[PDB]
């Protein structure tokens, strides 16, 4: 594939235009490539033309698919492309990466075929330190942190935390607000708050599997999770990271209903009915499970839980274990302790 | 197209850093402070700090240091504006000219880089070679000090150590070599530098790196011999010398981190060590170990001196004085008298300057005039938190009221031997004279043996050389003092009426027709050695004394003042007084810091003037409107040395501090004579009579604002006043130490433990819940309250404390439904640490009625109720994200009525009327309007736009202000008459400012008396505005004709006006963001333009060449220099 160098970095606030290639109808996310095949000559050739002058391209992502009508979109330029001519048809694979977001002013049809559009690049304003405004001349100096102590030995990390909180915000007692209100504002505390709630989903080494620029991590996460493609519209309008992090966990606190993973319909649990009673996600419930072979309880992991295995009911793939008590006097009688890897989550409706 | 007027009704008071030096002079020792956009430069002394200076600088302080570079005899001040406004100021006086010069200026900011966290440091060669500055992480900027550096050229350095915690230079060294310590993966380590001009690059430090502590927080140079670094962390104290290394870890500094250093030895022998919390410890440096002549360290001990305020920059004077400042406490002067020991404290406090910063909430109330609001702030912190009350004016306190009808004149009479107490009052009505003698409080009159009953008198004092002296129209009557008779009379010579007549001890002149004759007091006898005649009529006269050197007199005819010698005709001085009216009065006394002589026309003016001891006569010419009506003045013993009184429409105690005037209108709707009132059974009190009655009583103070302070050693947050039980409201934080046992124990006896009637909350509604992580030994927990405070005397009757683990947010009290009495309202918030995110809530109604604070009642609302209001009876409280409307039912039971919910966080709530406002820290301004027939919530306009906003207010259904991040100002307009439904939907921006405070609430009302007299207004509106360093600004409205005006006035001054620094007045108020920057439109900057007084007359006459301050009809282009000084004055009034 015929790679590229350069870097475009467009003018905030500056009106651009540029053709929008008809193929991309999704919402596409600064940051997360999104490879593409054309096969149209039209299209090639258009490819062709914009690599050798900007390696620039527009996706208006429409948000009625048959209206075709997008007010908003996602610039985003060609890393590697390689035209290959297989079968007599002029071919082109790219790899592109997102650079900044557009918003569509206004729509208009090329007599070529293409789309000629006039957008405007929204620009990523980064806010400094909540604290900074009323920081003091004095405490400037314990800013700076003690590095930044992790491991799984420590676990909780309750303690480290707590001290990152309570010193941090110090100068919070000047203001009207206490310290607890701002740490719902710091891109820190956010950002642990989604790599700490992600991991209840996957097993994914949170020191190096996400980013640790917030604008980065805010776009690889919102990439990430599992949503509807009206709501990434909406995750798309927000232009402060902050902001874009804490609707974020507002929509990730919404996903209260468990699924099968490649099973998309069939729920299993309810995250109100996680009873950590004492790895795998503990449910008190389930539902649309069926139990396999028999309550062999050799080697239990949890002492007086005769563990029989159990399996989604629309797909009988393996989804956890119900865990039986060994024993008439023993509590909770049934703990569900569904595999963490299987389940997608989902919204509740 | 706002149209708004800010100006500033209280200068900052929160002092973020202080330095001492040789400034002034090559001999004093001056204390220089940043409080915080103004400097105030003292010099010390033995008594105490005598201030010189004030001076305003367009621009925030963030680094003062004082270097003397070679040649130079009075060290220069380096001085680096926040906004990077560098200069380097030198104090200039001419015998009365103390002008603040700047031999150099510019501007060292870099277009690109992001603001270092750890903020600007500025440090200095101990050589003065060079200033060092840190702006941005990575990039150490050098200006080189020259004398033909006058543009402040600054070459950047490039630094590998991003993280750069502290850096100072160190002593003792050929070329300047820094010394710094850096945070990296591996640690924390103390670097050196060389830093080389020729190369404009570092080299190679004196010694290696090395390491310290993994919290090491600030360096310490230690100058000759010793040399080296000291680096002092949470744990330990480190001394590093390159091969010589010691480490101490003294198990006193654990508790608290070390924030703010000094010296105190030119040797560095002696060092001293303010924490946090607020205690002073002292560190100590041993140079017994004199091994080959150079002196070297053998023990690092460390003491402690006590505790003080909480330090944030100490300072230290002569003969063990230390200036212990604080950004959010008061600042102190503490004595390090460390042979006393008289407790196990070293310090002792002299001193306690106010400090209203920081100011977290206030209210306005009706205290004592009902006609003026006060202010009343929960201003300070930690264990500073307290309330203070601010009025305008000074107050008379009454001991005796007596009605006659309409007075005018009075004075004391005392008919008794001599011991200083007076035992009669004399009135003087239009015709009648009343003489009353009342030793207790007796109304009676009882006319004397020499004074006349009813003849109009115009004096009635004590002569000298045992007499009573009484004149009155028709001729002045003497009465002895012993016999208290009648025994001499001398009759005007034509037997006419007297106009203007003054009595003094030994001496009494009286005005006839034109001409003056004057009358010498002998023992009970008069003489006259002194007779001349004037060219037109005395208005008035008054001879000040044994022997007067001079006397003034007034020219009815020509509206000219002039003064003459006493005993003859001799003329000394005359000047034309503008021509308006004949004075009403003159004098002349030691009120104004000098022997200055006062003359106050007809017309309510008051042309200031001063006189000399011998013979001196001056003009300073300055016309300030002291009242509306003629004014007479009296001075009173019951002072500071003397005051003087200026009753007028407004009476006003004129006051000069040193060497400004200033009149303070004193809280009185009106008074037209006044005397002084020295009576046995009332000392020191002042006889003040009105077109209606009158009243003595003592005076208050001399102080343009007072500031009473109410101590309770603990943070307040909210506050609000319930009018009908006549007492505030007002929660607070306790920080309680976590008990080995299970529980808390109080860190010190605050004002929540030592209440009449202490209480704890028990509706145990919400319970249960988790906290697996248990809160280990000396863990900080905060235990929340609500005090109640009765209004006039100060005193927490009820301290109610809430559950635990409960925070209180929000806090109102008012009246619901058709309920009729007022209830406290507090809507609290459960928080837990590892839950972020508040999921339980409480809005409780309490009632302090008998004394008792009784729940009346309860709702428990899944959420965090963050801000409350009321609307005709309805409560509405914002829970997390939505919007609740309450109705209070009959039964005493919240009840929901209708629900709106909002994406964004419900923080901030002002209305009025019917709109609702919300909004939230991230400045997502929404508007919401409630319509009763359907009952439920509206959404009229929006405004999303990221910023650390701070708190918003209505100033009209159309104009919404509210600050925002980088100290700045806003206003949102409402573009109701929009054609479409989106234009009208969305909030335009039309007001910006750089106010260079941190606002942090907003409250209607006005510090003014605005109890009537509405003759018309120009402003439309006060807004008052607390900030974290302690000023209250007031916000107003104007029309559009004014504001244009004063637009042009402002613009025009900024040509005249040098600021210090030579700072751009447009880019100071500019519009600042870390991103962007615009300039300000639609504000009017009060300070500027109440300045437009100070300038001289000429600086003036080319401010107003052009073109206004009249009506539209002619408009009177030329404005006569004066008309725009009637606008000013207008607008001074407001505040
Ligand atoms: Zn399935």
């Amino acid at each position: 594939m015929e790679e590229f160098h350069g870097r475009t970095l467009h003018d905030d606030d500056s009106c651009q235009v540029i053709p929008v290639l008809p193929q991309v109808m999704m919402i596409l996310i600064p940051g997360q490539t999104l490879p593409l095949q054309l096969f149209h000559p039209q299209e090639v050739s258009m490819v062709r033309n914009l690599i050798q002058k900007d390696r620039t391209f527009a996706v208006l992502a429409y948000s009625n698919v048959q209206e075709r009508e997008a007010q908003f979109g996602t610039t985003a330029e060609i890393y590697a492309y390689r035209e290959e001519q297989d079968f007599g048809i002029e071919i082109v694979k790219v790899k592109a990466i997102g650079r900044q977001r557009f918003k569509v002013l206004e729509l208009r049809t090329q007599s070529d075929g293409i789309q000629q559009a006039k957008v405007q690049i929204l620009p990523e304003c980064v806010l400094p330190s909540t604290m900074s405004a009323v920081q003091l001349e004095s405490l400037n100096k314990c800013q700076i942190f003690p590095s930044k102590p992790v491991s799984r030995e420590d676990q909780c990390s309750y303690k480290w935390w707590q001290k990152y909180q309570k010193r941090k915000f110090h100068c919070a007692n000047l203001t009207s607000w206490p310290r607890w209100l701002y740490s719902l504002y710091d891109a820190e505390t956010l950002m642990d708050r989604i790599k700490k709630q992600l991991r209840e989903w996957d097993e994914n080494l949170k020191d190096d599997s996400l980013p640790s620029n917030p604008i980065d991590f805010s776009y690889r996460v919102a990439a990430c999770l599992p949503i509807d493609d009206v709501l990434r519209i909406q995750l798309l309008k927000i232009g402060s990271a902050i902001q874009r992090l804490r609707c974020e966990l507002d929509i990730m606190n919404k996903c209260t209903s468990l699924c099968c993973k490649q099973c998309q319909e069939t729920e299993i649990t309810t995250k109100n009915e996680i009873f950590s009673l004492s790895e795998t996600l503990t449910v008190y419930k389930a539902c649309n499970l069926n139990l396999i072979g028999r309550p062999s309880t050799e080697h239990s992991w949890f002492p007086g839980y005769a563990w029989t295995v159990a399996q989604c009911k629309i797909c009988a793939s393996h989804i956890g274990w119900k865990f039986t008590a060994t024993k008439k006097d023993m509590s909770p009688q049934k703990f569900w302790g569904l595999t963490r890897s299987a389940l997608l989550p989902t919204i509740p409706d | 197209m706002s149209y708004n007027y800010v100006v500033t009704a209280q200068k900052p008071t929160a002092v973020n850093g202080c330095v001492t030096g040789h400034f002034t002079s090559a001999e004093d020792l001056n204390l220089l402070i940043a409080k915080n956009t103004r400097l105030e430069i003292y010099v010390v002394t033995a008594e105490g700090l005598r201030p010189v200076k004030e001076v305003g600088m367009y621009g925030k302080i963030a680094v003062m240091e004082l270097f003397r570079p070679k040649g130079e005899s009075k060290d220069l001040l380096f001085i680096l504006t926040a906004k990077y406004n560098a200069c380097i100021l030198e104090y200039k006086q001419s015998g009365e000219s103390i002008d603040i010069i700047t031999r150099a200026h510019g501007n060292v900011q870099d277009r690109i880089g992001r603001p270092s966290e750890t903020g600007i440091i500025g440090i200095i060669d101990p050589e003065c070679r060079m200033i060092g500055l840190r702006l941005y992480d990575g990039l150490f900027k050098v200006i080189p000090l020259d004398r033909d550096n006058k543009e402040l050229k600054a070459f950047n350095i490039r630094l590998e150590e991003l993280h750069v915690i502290d850096v100072k230079f160190l002593y003792g060294c050929q070329a300047p070599t820094i010394c710094f310590v850096y945070q990296d993966p591996q640690g924390r380590h103390v670097k050196t530098y060389e830093v080389s001009l020729r190369e404009k690059e570092f080299n190679k430090g004196p010694w290696k790196q090395e390491n310290v502590e993994a919290e090491a927080s600030m360096v310490i140079a230690v100058p000759e011999p010793f040399g080296g670094a000291i680096i002092i962390g949470q744990e330990s104290i480190t001394y590093h010398n390159g091969d010589k290394y010691l480490a101490i870890a003294p198990p006193i500094i654990k508790q608290s981190t070390i924030v703010c250093h000094n010296r105190v030895d030119p040797n560095g022998s002696r060092y001293l060590l303010g924490d946090m919390e607020g205690r002073l410890f002292m560190l100590l440096l041993e140079k017994e170990e004199q091994m080959d002549g150079t002196v070297t360290l053998k023990d690092l001990r460390v003491e402690l001196l006590g505790e003080t305020s909480i330090a944030e920059c100490l300072t230290y004077l002569d003969n063990g004085v230390v200036f212990v400042g604080s950004r959010l406490g008061d600042s102190q002067l503490v004595k390090l008298n460390v042979d006393s020991n008289e407790q196990g404290s070293y310090v002792v406090a002299m001193e306690t300057f106010t400090n209203l910063g920081p100011i977290v909430d206030m209210c306005v109330v009706d205290l004592e005039r009902q006609g003026q609001g006060q202010l009343v702030t929960c201003s300070g912190a930690f264990k500073e938190g307290s309330l203070r009350i601010i009025r305008n004016g000074i107050g008379i306190h009454e001991h005796a009221s007596i009605d006659l009808p309409g007075i005018k004149g009075l004075w004391p009479l005392r008919s008794d031997p001599n011991r200083e107490t007076d035992d009669t009052l004399v009135l003087s009505f239009v015709g009648q004279t009343r003489v009353l003698m009342l030793n207790g409080e007796e109304v009676e009159e009882t006319e004397l043996m020499g004074f006349v009953d009813d003849q109009q008198t115009f004096f009635c004092g004590n002569v000298a050389h045992q007499q009573l002296i009484q004149i009155t129209s028709a001729s002045v009557r003497l009465v002895s003092q012993e016999p208290k008779a009648l025994v001499s009379e001398w009759k005007e010579p034509q037997a006419k009426n007297i106009s203007v007549a003054s009595c003094n001890s030994s001496q009494v002149v009286v005005a006839v027709g034109r001409a003056l004759y004057y009358l010498q007091i002998h023992p009970q006898e008069l003489r006259q050695i002194s007779h001349t005649e004037m060219e037109h009529e005395v208005a008035c006269l008054d001879i000040t004394p044994g022997l007067s050197p001079l006397c003034a007199i007034g020219l009815w005819t020509d509206i000219s003042a002039r003064i003459l010698k006493l005993p003859s005709f001799e003329l000394l001085h005359k000047e034309m007084l503008g021509g308006e009216i004949i004075p009403r009065s003159i004098l002349m006394t030691t009120f104004e810091s000098s022997h200055y002589l006062l003359c106050a026309l007809g017309d309510g003016a008051l042309f200031y003037f001063g006189l000399n001891i011998e013979t001196g006569l001056l003009s300073d010419r300055k016309k300030v409107t002291l009242g509306t009506q003629p004014t007479v003045l009296r001075t009173f013993r019951s002072l500071s040395t003397t005051n003087v009184f200026a009753c007028s429409d407004r009476p006003t105690v004129i006051y000069s501090s040193n060497h400004k005037l200033v009149f303070s209108n004193v809280n009185l709707k009106e008074v037209n004579y006044m005397c002084p009132l020295n009576s046995d059974g009332y000392p020191d009190s002042l006889a003040l009579a009105n077109n209606s009655t009158l009243t003595i009583g003592t005076i208050d103070e001399i102080q343009k604002l007072h500031i009473r302070t109410v101590p309770l050693y603990e943070s307040p947050r909210k506050i609000c006043y319930q009018e009908v039980s006549q007492c505030f409201g007002v929660l607070s934080s306790r920080i309680e130490v976590q008990d080995t046992s299970g529980g808390t124990t109080a860190l010190r006896p605050s004002a929540s433990t030592q209440a009449l009637s202490s209480s704890v909350s028990s509706s145990k509604l919400f319970s249960s819940s988790t906290a697996p992580h248990e809160t280990s030994f000396g863990e900080e927990v905060e235990v929340h309250n609500l005090l109640i405070i009765d209004q006039h005397t100060f005193e927490v009757l009820h301290a109610h404390q809430f559950l635990q683990n409960e925070y209180a947010l929000s806090l109102v009290s008012c009246k619901l439904g058709k309920d009729p009495n007022t209830y406290f309202i507090v809507g609290t918030a459960m928080v837990y640490p590892e839950e972020a995110e508040p999921k339980q809530g409480r809005i409780v109604v309490f009632q302090y009625s008998d004394g008792k604070l009784q729940t009346v009642a309860e709702k428990e609302v899944k959420g965090a109720v963050y801000s409350m209001v009321e609307f005709n009876g309805k409560l509405l409280a914002s829970i997390n994200s939505t919007v609740r409307l309450y109705e209070w039912t009959t039964e005493k039971e919240l009840r929901t009525e209708c629900n709106h919910y909002n994406n964004i966080m419900a923080l901030y709530l002002k209305t009025k009327g019917d709109f609702i406002l919300v909004g939230d820290l991230m400045r997502s301004v929404l508007l919401l309007a409630y319509k009763p027939m359907e009952g439920n919530f509206e959404e009229i306009a929006r405004d999303f736009n990221p910023n650390w906003m701070s708190a918003v207010e209505i100033l009209d259904d159309d104009n919404f202000l509210g600050a925002e991040n980088a100290f700045n100002l806003f206003v949102c307009q409402k573009d109701s008459a929009a054609t479409t439904d989106e234009e009208r939907q969305h909030l335009q921006e039309v007001g910006l400012f750089h106010l260079g405070e941190f606002v942090n609430v907003f409250c209607h009302g006005s510090l003014v008396m605005q109890n009537l007299g509405e003759t018309s207004t120009p402003t439309q509106g006060s807004v008052l505005f607390g900030t974290v360093n302690g000023m209250i600004g007031l916000v107003t409205s104007l029309s559009e004709s004014w504001y244009n005006l004063l637009l042009d006035m402002q613009n025009r001054l900024n040509k005249v006006i040098k600021s210090v620094g030579k700072i751009e007045h447009s880019f100071w108020r500019s519009f600042h963001t870390e991103r962007k920057t615009e300039p300000a439109t639609g504000f009017i900057d009060g300070d500027l333009i109440e300045s437009f007084l100070d300038i001289s007359r000429p600086k003036m006459q080319e401010v107003v060449a052009n073109l206004q301050y009249d009506d539209g009809s002619g408009m009177k282009r030329e404005a006569t220099a004066d008309d725009l000084i009637k606008v000013v004055e207008e607008l001074t009034r407001i505040h």
